[PDB]
């Protein structure tokens, strides 16, 4: 797996 | 240990993944979470807080220990 998944998911759900 | 981190039985993926959670402290998005979001985003990911310290730790420019991930 790669980290874009939770990178993506932690910014996005931060925002 | 330094090169050779005993593990289970061969050396222990800690440091590949501490690295990893650098790159992951040093994205632009991810900088713009507050630090118990960035902290917990790591846990959730499995790391341990000792694991996240060493991240924070080498997401400047530094390396107290001679060995430089």
């Amino acid at each position: 797996a790669s980290e874009d998944e939770l990178v993506a998911e932690f910014l996005q759900d931060q925002n | 240990g330094a090169m050779a981190t005993p593990g289970s039985e061969n050396v222990l993926p800690r440091e590949p993944l501490i690295a990893t959670a650098v790159k992951f402290l040093q994205n632009s998005r991810v900088r713009q979470s507050p630090l118990a979001t960035r902290r917990a985003f790591l846990k959730k990911k499995g790391l341990t807080d000792e694991e996240i310290d060493m991240a924070f730790q080498q997401s400047g420019t530094a390396a107290d220990e001679p060995s430089s991930l």
